[PDB]
RNA sequence: AGGCGCGCAA
RNA sequence: CGGCGAGAAGGGAAGUGUGUUUCAAAGAA
RNA sequence: UGGGAGCGAAGAUAAUCUAAUAUGUAGCUCCGUUCAUGGAAAUCAAAAGAGCUUUCACUGAUUGUAUUUAUGAAACGUGAAAAAAAAAAAA
C-alpha cells in the first residue's frame, strides 16, 4: 500500500473534447492551479489543459444478494436508467448491450 | 442536450395527422 | 490470411441524422396584361380543337415545342427509322 | 402521362399499351421513340409472350429500327435458355395464341421446345412435365413426336 | 406464456430439464397455493379456508445462508348460524 | 449454384475474399451476401459484376433449398444496419437489389437538392454559370445528384 | 355549363381598365366560381385566377381563397405556363405563402425539361422580380437560354439579360455574349426593351460606356422629350441612373428636364430607393452633374426608406452570421466594427471608423451595384468594401470565410497603415 | 418494384375467387436450375407468396397431402374448407368470425386463428389472395417505411462537436 | 440435417 | 374489360416511437 | 418406477471453509406407467413466417447460471417419427 501523500490532478481539454491528462503534485500546491499546452487527438493540435475541481461501494456480495432477494434493487436500477438515459440500449451499431433483454428475458450478452 | 429531435418530433406528427385525420 | 491495412469505406454514413432542420441553403435569404391574356387564351383555344388523327396531337409550333425537345427531337427521329 | 409513368410499367403492361396502339393504328414517331427507350431499360424483365406481343405491335405501327430488335432478340434468346421446361411449354402455348406476334420468336420457342424433348432420356428427366401424356398429345397435334421423348416416355411409365 | 393466472409463467417455456431441477428454495415469498397448484391439507378441508392453507418460504441472509420454513395459515373459529341447515353452527375454522 | 457445386456450403450467406489483389481472369456475373474491396475491383476490372439481393434468414432459405416450400415467402425489407450496410455496398461497386424504405427516399430527395446547390453555388462563385460543351456528351441530373450523395455519404471516409 | 363562366370572366376582364361598371357582375360571377368547386380543369382555375387578379373587393378575396384551396390539389397536373400564371396572379392578390411558393417554384424546377422560350422568360422574370437566387434552377435555365440562343427573339433576350443581371448570375463575358445578338436590333427594340437593356449595362458595369450611351440616345429618341409626356418613372430613373454612374452630363444636358420631372413626381416606389440616394448624392456633391434641387419631402422619404431598410437588415440573419466572423477577426486586427453607422452621408452596414473601413453585403434587393457609393465614400476619405453574395454564399466553413474576409481587408489596411508591405 | 411491393387490392372478393387455379405439380431438373422460379419477382424481390410447381414432397408433406381431405385438390372449394388434418367441412368466412352467444356477448370464433391460417394456406396453394382479411382494401404504414432514429450516441457525438 | 478443413502462393 | 366493398370482440402480447405483427384469457376421441 | 406429487438431509467437490455442485438425490407418505402423461395458442416470432401436445438427432456443451469447485437433454431453428382434432340439435 502507497503511503504516498501527492495529490493527483486531473488536467481536461480546454477544447471541450472531454479529454484528460493526468499527473501528481504536491501537497504544499493544493490551491495552485495547473494549465498546460498538449496535445489533443480531438482537435488534432496543442490545446490548453486545465486543472479540474474534481468534487456505498457495489460490491459482488452486495449485487449477488440484490439480484437473489431484490431487497435494495434500487441501486443497480439507478445505474440502469442512467445507462438508457445516455443513450445505451438503441438496438444498432453495438456489439455491447443492444438490447435490454432478449425475447426470453435474459441480460444477454455478458460483455463486462 | 434535446431528445428526441424537436425536427424528428415535429416530421413525425405531420406525417401522422393526415393519415390519422 | 493477409488483408489490406486499409479499409477505404470505414466511416460511411447512410443518411443525415441531424440535430437541426434540414434548412435549405436558400431559406437565409427569404399593357403587358394584354399580351398575357392574348397568349393564355390562344393556349387555351388550342386544347379545345378537334384532332383529325389521334396521332396529330404534337403536330405544333416550334416557338410551342419545349427547348429540350426542339434540341434533341430531330436527332431522336432520325434514329427511330419508320 | 404514359411517357412519365412508363418506367413504373409492368411487362404486360408495356405488351398491353404498345397492343392498344396497334389496334388503334396510332402511330407517333416521337412517342414510339421516347417509349421504346424505357422498354429497352425495361427489357431485361419482360416475359418471352409480353416481348413477342411488343415486337410484333412495333411492327405493326411501323418501327423498323435494326438495333432496337436486335436488343430484343437477344433478350428472347437468353430468357428461352433461362426458362426450364414446363415454363417453356406454357409459354409456347402462350405465344400460339397472341394477337401480334413474331414468327421468328415462335419458331425458335419451337425449337427450343424440340431441343428439350429430345435431350430428355430418362424417368427423372419426364417427371420436369407436369402432364407428360397431355404434351404428348400437344406434339401429335403439333408433329412434334420423336422416337427419343417416345423412348424416355416409356421409361418414365416403367 | 399460457396459463397467466397461475404460477410458474417463466418456466413454463424454457425447458425439460429446468423444470426438473428447479430448486424451491429459490422462491423466497410463499406463492399462493390455488396458483401453485398445490394439494389442499387436511385441515383446509375439515374447514372453510378458501384462498389460505399451509405454505412454505425461505430465508435468505447476506451471508447466502438458505433456510426454508413451514408457516401455517391465519385461523379462527367463529360460529354461524345457517337457514338452509336450520341450525346454528359452532366453531367453525 | 456455390452451394449445389459444394464450391461452397451456406449457412448464412457467401462472402468472397481475394488474395495479395491477385486478378481475376474471367468475367462473370455472380450474386452473394458479402465481397471484399479488393474481390469486387478485381471481378469488375475484366467487366464483371457482383450482386448483392437483400435476404432475411428465411429468404436465403428459401432461395438455397426453394424445393422445400410448397409456398415461396415474399422476400422482406431489411433494418437500419442492413440498409446502411446496402448502401455501402453500392458504393463499394456493386450492384443491390431491396425495398427501399419511404423514409431513405425522401431524405435522399432532399439531400439531392441541397448537395446540387452546394455545387451550383461553387460552379457560380468560380464563374462557371453556362455549361459551356456539346448537351450530347453533358451528364445528367441524375448521374449528377448520384455523385454528390456519393461524395457525401463518404464525406469521413478516406475514399 | 362550366365554359360559359369562363367566357364571361374573359368579357368582365375586357372592363380590366376602369373596373367599376362590372362590379355587380364580379359580385356574381365570385358566387357562381364557389358554388361551382369541382367543375373546372386546372388551366380553368388558372384562368378564373388571373381574370380576378387584376380587381379588388370581396368578390376578388373570395377568388382568391377559393384558388388557393385548389391549386394546392391541381398543382401536379399544370403545366408551366399555367404554374408561373398562377404565380403571377396569388403575389399579385396577396394571398400567397412561403410553402406554396416553395411547392410551385420545386414544381418548375422539376419541369424544367418542358421550359419553353415563354416559359424561360417568365421564370427568370419572376426570379428576378422576387430576388428568388436559387443556383441550380438558374443554372440549368441560363444554360437552356446559352444553348438555344437562336431560338429567342431580341425582346426575351433583352428581357432574359435583365433578369439575370438583376439576379447578379451573368459575368462581363455573358453580358457580351447576350449583347452581340441583341446588337442588330436595338432600334427595332421598343422603350421598355432599350430601357430594361440601359438597367442591365448598368449594373454589370459594361466595359464600353459607347453601348450606354448610344441605348441612352435610342431611349430618348423613342421616348421623346418631357413635353410629350410619354416618360415612365422606371425609364427616368434608369436613364438618370445611367448617366450619374458613367459620368455622361457634357453629353446629357436633356437629361436635365428629365431629373426635373422625376423629383416633380412623387414617391411610391419600394425598391428603387438605393438608386434615388445615388442620384441624390451624385447631384449634391458632384458639381459637373446636372443642377436640380431635392425637395425636403424626398429627402425625407429617402430617410425612412433607409431606415427600413435598417429594420430590415436587423431582421435578416445574415448581418449576424457576419459579425461573428468579425468579431473573430479581432483576434488578428482588432477591428471595432459596429452596425448601421454613418459613412459621410450613406448609412453602412458594418463600419470602423477608428480605421475608416466600412462593410457592406450586395444583397440583390439592390438595383444599384454601388459604384455610385463607393466613389463617394472614397472621396469622403472611407474604405469601403462589398461582399458578393454569390462568393459569399461559396464559402462553406468559418476558416473560409475568414480567409476571404481576410483577403478583402488585406486592400484598406496597408492604405490605413496597419499593415507593412 | 416499389408500386408492386404498394399495390392495394381493388377488384371484387367473388371476381377475385373465381380466378381459383388447381395446383399443378413438376419436378425440378436432376442437378440445379439456371435461375429461381420468378412468377412474382421484380428486379430480384419476390412481392407475393407464390405456390411452388416445383416442391419436393418429403413423407411428411405427402402424408398430408395424401390422406388430409383439405388437400383434395379435387374436391376443394373456397367457401367450404377443411382445416388441416380436419373431416368437418366448415362455411367460410361465417366460421372464421366471433360469434354472440345466448347471453348476447361475444365469443370466440368456431375456427380459430391457427386454422384460419391453414385456410389462407390452402387459399395460397390455389393461387387467390386472403380475400377475407378485416382490412383487405385498406393500404398500411408498413413497418419498414417508419423513420429511424440512429443511436442516441451519435446526436451525443454532435452535440458534443458543436 | 449437420461437423471439420478450405493455399496467402500464382 | 372485375369498384366504393360480407357482423372480426376494443381485449392480451410484442421497445416504452406500435403507423405494425400476432393471439382471444371460452369446449370433447 | 432415476416417470409424477409433497416434505426434504449429510458423508463427497470446493484440496479448510461459504455459495453453488452432490440434488431437488437418499430415507418417509402418495399416484400406479401409452386405455398414461399431458393438449388444439389471449403461443412463438420477426416485420419473412411457424402452426395442439409428444419422441429422436443436430444446432451445442453453443448462448447461459455458478464466478476459487462446476453446472447446463436453454430458446428460436433444422432433419426425422407419429399425426387428430372434436361422431355430437332432438329422433
Amino acid at each position: 500500500r502507497s503511503r504516498s501523500k501527492r495529490l493527483f490532478v486531473q488536467l481536461k481539454s480546454a477544447a471541450m473534447t472531454n479529454f484528460c491528462y493526468v499527473t501528481r503534485k504536491s501537497p504544499e500546491k493544493k490551491n495552485f492551479r495547473i494549465a498546460l499546452r498538449k496535445y489533443d487527438p480531438g482537435v488534432n493540435k496543442h490545446v490548453m489543459f486545465y486543472e479540474a475541481r474534481l468534487p456505498k461501494q457495489i460490491t459482488l456480495s452486495l449485487q449477488r444478494y440484490i439480484r437473489w432477494t431484490g431487497k435494495q434493487v434500487k441501486l443497480l436500477l439507478d445505474k440502469v436508467e442512467k445507462a438508457w438515459e445516455y443513450g445505451r440500449f438503441q438496438k444498432y451499431f453495438d456489439n455491447q448491450a443492444p438490447l435490454l433483454t432478449d425475447r426470453r428475458g435474459r441480460a444477454v450478452p455478458r460483455y463486462k | 442536450f434535446p431528445w428526441p429531435p424537436e425536427h424528428h418530433t415535429a416530421r413525425r406528427k405531420r406525417r401522422q395527422a393526415p393519415g390519422l385525420g | 490470411i493477409k488483408v489490406p491495412r486499409v479499409d477505404p469505406f470505414k466511416g460511411f454514413r447512410l443518411a443525415r441524422f441531424s440535430l437541426h432542420e434540414p434548412t435549405m441553403p436558400w431559406e437565409k435569404f427569404e399593357d403587358e396584361a394584354q399580351a398575357l391574356g392574348e397568349e393564355t387564351q390562344r393556349l387555351e383555344r388550342l386544347d379545345h380543337e378537334e384532332l383529325s388523327d389521334a396521332a396529330a396531337y404534337d403536330d405544333m409550333s416550334l416557338t410551342d415545342m419545349p427547348l429540350t425537345e426542339r434540341m434533341h427531337r430531330p436527332k431522336r427521329l432520325e434514329n427511330f427509322k419508320m | 402521362r404514359v411517357l412519365k409513368l412508363a418506367p413504373s410499367f409492368y411487362s404486360h403492361e408495356f405488351a398491353d399499351f404498345l397492343c392498344c396502339l396497334a389496334r388503334l393504328k396510332i402511330a407517333n414517331p416521337s412517342f414510339l421513340s421516347a417509349f421504346s427507350q424505357t422498354l429497352v431499360s425495361r427489357l431485361p424483365e419482360i416475359a418471352f409472350p409480353d416481348a413477342c406481343r411488343c415486337v410484333g405491335a412495333l411492327r405493326s405501327l411501323g418501327v423498323a429500327q435494326q438495333s432496337l430488335f436486335d436488343l430484343f432478340d437477344e433478350r428472347q434468346k437468353k430468357e428461352l435458355e433461362l426458362l426450364p421446361t414446363q415454363l417453356l411449354l406454357e409459354d409456347f402455348q402462350k405465344v400460339l395464341s397472341l394477337e401480334f406476334s413474331w414468327q421468328a420468336y415462335e419458331n425458335m420457342i419451337q425449337e427450343e421446345f424440340i431441343k428439350r424433348t429430345e435431350a430428355m432420356v430418362d424417368d427423372k428427366d419426364v417427371d420436369e412435365l407436369a402432364d407428360p401424356f397431355a404434351c404428348l398429345n400437344f406434339m401429335k397435334t403439333r408433329n412434334l413426336v420423336s422416337d427419343k421423348f417416345l423412348l424416355a416416355l416409356s421409361k418414365w411409365c416403367r | 406464456p399460457k396459463n397467466l393466472n397461475l404460477w410458474g409463467k417463466y418456466l413454463r417455456l424454457v425447458g425439460r430439464g429446468a423444470r426438473r431441477g428447479f430448486k424451491k428454495w429459490q422462491v423466497i415469498p410463499p406463492i399462493p397455493v390455488k396458483a401453485y397448484g398445490r394439494e389442499p391439507s387436511a385441515a383446509s378441508q375439515t374447514g372453510l379456508y378458501h384462498d389460505e392453507d399451509f405454505n412454505y418460504h425461505t430465508k435468505r441472509t447476506f451471508s447466502m445462508r438458505r433456510t426454508r420454513r413451514k408457516i401455517k395459515p391465519n385461523v379462527f373459529r367463529r360460529t354461524f348460524t345457517s337457514s338452509l341447515l336450520n341450525v346454528t353452527i359452532p366453531n367453525v375454522r | 449454384h456455390l452451394n449445389d457445386s459444394r464450391c461452397v456450403k451456406v449457412k448464412n450467406g457467401v462472402s468472397l475474399f481475394n488474395v495479395n489483389d491477385y486478378p481475376f481472369p474471367y468475367k462473370i456475373s455472380i450474386e452473394v451476401a458479402g465481397a471484399d474491396q479488393s474481390s469486387i475491383d478485381a471481378i469488375r476490372r475484366v467487366g464483371g459484376e457482383v450482386i448483392i439481393v437483400y435476404r432475411n434468414r428465411l429468404n436465403l432459405r428459401a432461395h438455397i433449398k426453394p424445393y422445400k416450400f410448397e409456398v415461396l415467402p415474399k422476400t422482406a425489407r431489411p433494418n437500419l444496419e442492413m440498409v446502411h450496410y446496402l448502401e455501402k455496398m453500392r458504393a463499394r461497386g456493386c450492384v443491390v437489389k431491396y425495398v427501399k424504405p419511404q423514409w431513405l427516399i425522401d431524405e435522399e430527395k432532399s439531400l439531392k437538392t441541397e448537395l446540387a446547390e452546394f455545387e451550383a453555388e461553387a460552379l457560380i462563385a468560380k464563374g462557371e454559370a453556362i455549361e459551356r460543351g456539346d448537351p450530347d456528351l453533358r451528364e445528367s441530373v441524375d448521374d449528377l445528384q448520384q455523385r454528390l450523395l456519393k461524395r457525401f455519404r463518404l464525406r469521413e471516409t478516406r475514399a | 355549363d362550366a365554359r360559359c363562366l369562363v367566357d364571361l370572366c374573359w368579357a368582365v376582364w375586357g372592363f380590366r381598365g376602369a373596373p367599376d361598371v362590372v362590379e355587380p357582375l364580379l359580385n356574381r360571377m365570385a358566387s357562381v366560381v364557389v358554388r361551382r368547386e369541382n367543375a373546372f380543369t386546372p388551366k380553368q382555375l388558372g384562368t378564373i385566377a388571373f381574370t380576378f387578379s387584376w380587381f379588388r373587393g370581396a368578390p376578388t378575396d373570395t377568388v382568391a381563397d377559393f384558388v388557393l384551396a385548389e391549386c394546392v390539389k391541381l398543382l401536379p397536373e399544370m403545366e408551366p405556363f399555367h404554374v408561373t400564371l398562377l404565380f403571377g396572379s396569388l403575389r399579385r392578390m396577396r394571398c400567397l405563402n412561403r410553402d406554396v411558393a416553395n411547392l410551385m417554384i420545386e414544381k418548375l424546377t422539376d419541369d424544367i425539361d418542358r421550359f419553353t422560350s415563354d416559359d424561360v422568360v417568365g421564370v427568370l422574370r419572376a426570379l428576378a422580380a422576387n430576388s428568388i437566387t436559387r443556383g441550380f434552377l438558374l443554372r440549368r435555365v441560363a444554360t437552356l437560354v446559352f444553348d438555344n440562343l437562336d431560338s429567342f427573339k431580341p425582346k426575351q433576350l433583352a428581357s432574359v439579360l435583365n433578369s439575370l443581371t438583376l439576379l447578379r448570375f451573368l459575368t462581363v463575358e455573358n453580358g457580351e455574349e447576350l449583347f452581340s445578338c441583341l446588337s442588330g436590333s436595338l432600334s427595332e427594340l421598343p422603350a421598355a426593351s432599350i430601357a430594361e437593356i440601359l438597367e442591365a449595362l448598368t449594373i454589370l458595369n459594361f466595359p464600353r460606356p459607347e453601348v450606354v450611351r448610344t441605348c441612352l440616345d435610342l431611349l430618348a429618341e423613342k421616348n421623346g422629350l418631357i413635353s410629350q409626356g410619354s416618360w415612365v418613372r422606371d425609364h427616368m430613373i434608369i436613364a438618370a441612373h445611367a448617366v450619374i454612374q458613367f459620368q455622361l452630363y457634357d453629353k446629357n444636358p436633356v437629361v436635365k428636364p428629365l431629373l426635373e420631372e422625376l423629383f416633380r413626381s412623387r414617391v411610391n416606389s419600394s425598391r428603387t430607393q438605393h438608386r434615388v440616394e445615388e442620384v441624390i448624392h451624385a447631384l449634391d456633391l458632384e458639381k459637373a452633374s446636372p443642377r436640380v434641387d431635392v425637395p425636403p419631402y424626398w429627402r425625407a422619404m429617402i430617410d425612412q426608406a433607409n431606415r427600413e431598410e435598417q429594420a430590415r437588415l436587423e431582421h435578416s440573419g445574415l448581418q449576424n452570421e457576419l459579425t461573428l466572423v468579425l468579431d473573430s477577426l479581432r483576434g488578428k486586427f482588432q477591428l471595432q466594427i459596429q452596425k448601421n453607422q454613418q459613412a459621410g452621408p450613406y448609412s453602412v452596414q458594418f463600419l470602423d471608423d477608428e480605421t475608416k473601413i466600412c462593410i457592406e453585403i450586395d444583397y440583390p434587393c439592390c438595383r444599384t451595384p454601388h459604384i455610385i457609393k463607393a466613389r463617394h465614400l472614397k472621396q469622403l476619405g472611407y474604405h469601403y468594401l462589398l461582399v458578393d453574395c454569390w462568393q459569399w454564399r461559396r464559402l462553406r466553413s468559418e476558416a473560409e470565410q475568414t480567409v476571404f474576409l481576410k483577403q478583402l481587408l488585406s486592400g484598406p489596411l496597408l492604405e490605413v497603415g496597419r499593415l507593412e508591405g | 418494384l416499389q408500386r408492386a411491393v404498394r399495390e392495394i387490392p381493388w377488384k371484387s372478393r367473388q371476381d377475385i375467387l373465381r380466378e381459383r387455379e388447381r395446383p399443378v405439380y413438376a419436378a425440378e431438373c436432376r442437378g440445379t436450375p439456371r435461375r429461381e422460379y420468378s412468377k412474382n419477382v421484380i428486379d430480384g424481390v419476390r412481392v407475393k407468396p407464390t405456390f411452388n410447381p416445383f416442391v419436393k414432397l418429403n413423407k411428411a408433406k405427402r402424408y398430408v397431402l395424401d390422406n388430409w381431405p383439405s388437400r383434395n385438390w379435387d374436391d376443394w372449394s373456397p367457401y367450404r374448407c377443411y382445416v388441416r388434418g380436419s373431416r368437418r367441412r366448415y362455411n367460410i368466412p361465417q366460421d372464421l368470425l366471433p360469434y354472440k352467444d345466448e347471453l348476447g356477448e361475444w365469443h370466440p370464433p368456431r375456427l380459430s386463428a391457427r386454422y384460419q391460417a391453414d385456410v389462407k394456406k390452402q387459399y395460397l396453394m390455389n393461387n387467390l389472395p386472403w380475400v377475407w382479411q378485416k382490412d383487405f382494401y385498406e393500404g398500411k404504414m408498413h413497418f419498414g417505411d417508419r423513420e429511424p432514429l440512429g443511436p442516441k450516441v451519435w446526436y451525443r457525438k454532435a452535440f458534443r462537436e458543436e
